[PDB]
């Protein structure tokens, strides 16, 4: 009873992280690796 | 898998269960004669000393010599210190 | 067992012959004659025939920790007993964490296919190779 | 066999041993290495008996 509950337990846990995983990477703004249009954009309203 | 039945270990079981077994060696002194005292100290594991070193007995025999053995030639004298 | 036995009579042969000897030096009187350097004849071949009868039973091993029980008068017949629980309880530490990590497995890859939609099939492998084919 | 090797030797060794200082000793002391020696040479032998 024990056994099962906490193996339980801990297969869901991997669960919950695996969709705070997926949803966390997926919702990262600005989608870019390279800065060089960050730079420009971060130009525009520094003028601004 | 039964590993006792597979490894054929079912015989041993069936000699070797749940049964009355001395604590000691003495299932098989009574048969001897005499008393004898279990001698189960440190010093009697020397048997387990005297497979270390073969070479302190020679390979087949040491040298025996029949006739030197005269000094088994004894009196008869009483000894004290010393119960049959 | 016909070698088992023919030595063991060599071996309480010797025994005897000890007490005999034993005796007849305890209980020395003049009545004795050619008595007693018979029965150290009887020694000193009867030593001579075990190293004979040793080499036919030869491929009997002794382990380590049995002559130790013999050593200090301790009970081997004990430490069987004392290996049939150790085995049959230690089969169920194998076969027990084997079937505690085996439903961890069962389990939990049934989690993955109930989490992931487009990688199903891969999941279904993942039981397969954790198997021992 | 080799454990059998051993013991049979050393107690011929043992007696070879003996053998020179039993001569050489008190006529009381002569029979208490003989008395000695063979029960403690007994006892050797019983345990490879069990």
């Amino acid at each position: 009873n024990p056994t099962e509950e906490y193996a339980q337990l801990f297969a869901a846990l991997i669960a919950r992280t695996a969709k705070d995983i997926d949803v966390l990477i997926d919702s990262l703004p600005s989608e870019e690796s390279t800065a060089a249009l960050q730079a420009a954009s971060l130009y525009k309203l520094e003028e601004e | 898998t039964n590993l006792i039945t597979h490894y054929n270990l079912e015989q041993a079981y069936n000699k070797f269960c749940g049964k009355k077994v001395k604590e000691k060696l003495s299932n098989f002194l009574p048969d001897l004669p005499g008393m004898i005292d279990l001698p189960g100290s440190h010093d009697n594991s020397s048997l387990r000393s005297l497979i270390e070193k073969p070479p302190i007995l020679s390979s087949s025999f040491n040298p025996i010599t029949g006739t030197m053995l005269a000094g088994f030639r004894l009196h008869t004298g009483p000894l004290p210190e010393q119960c049959r | 067992a016909e070698k088992f036995d023919h030595l063991e009579e060599h071996l309480e042969k010797f025994v005897e012959n000890i007490r005999q000897l034993g005796i007849i030096v305890s209980d020395f009187q003049p009545s004795s004659q050619a008595g007693l350097n018979q029965k150290l004849n009887f020694i000193v071949t009867g030593l001579q025939d075990i190293d004979k009868c040793r080499q036919q039973l030869h491929d009997i091993t002794v382990p380590l920790e049995v002559f130790e029980y013999i050593d200090q008068g301790r009970n081997p017949q004990l430490y069987t007993k004392e290996c049939l629980e150790r085995a049959l309880a230690k089969n169920e530490q194998v076969k027990g964490k084997i079937d505690t990590m085996k439903k961890f497995k069962s389990l939990l890859i049934q989690e993955l296919s109930k989490v992931f939609p487009e990688d199903m099939a891969k999941y279904r492998s993942i039981r397969g190779e954790d198997h021992p084919p | 066999s080799t454990l059998i090797e051993f013991l049979l030797h050393r107690a011929y060794s043992e007696l070879m041993v003996l053998t020179d200082l039993l001569p050489r000793k008190s006529d009381v002391e002569r029979k208490i290495e003989i008395v000695q020696f063979a029960s403690r040479t007994r006892q050797l032998f019983v345990r490879l008996l069990a």
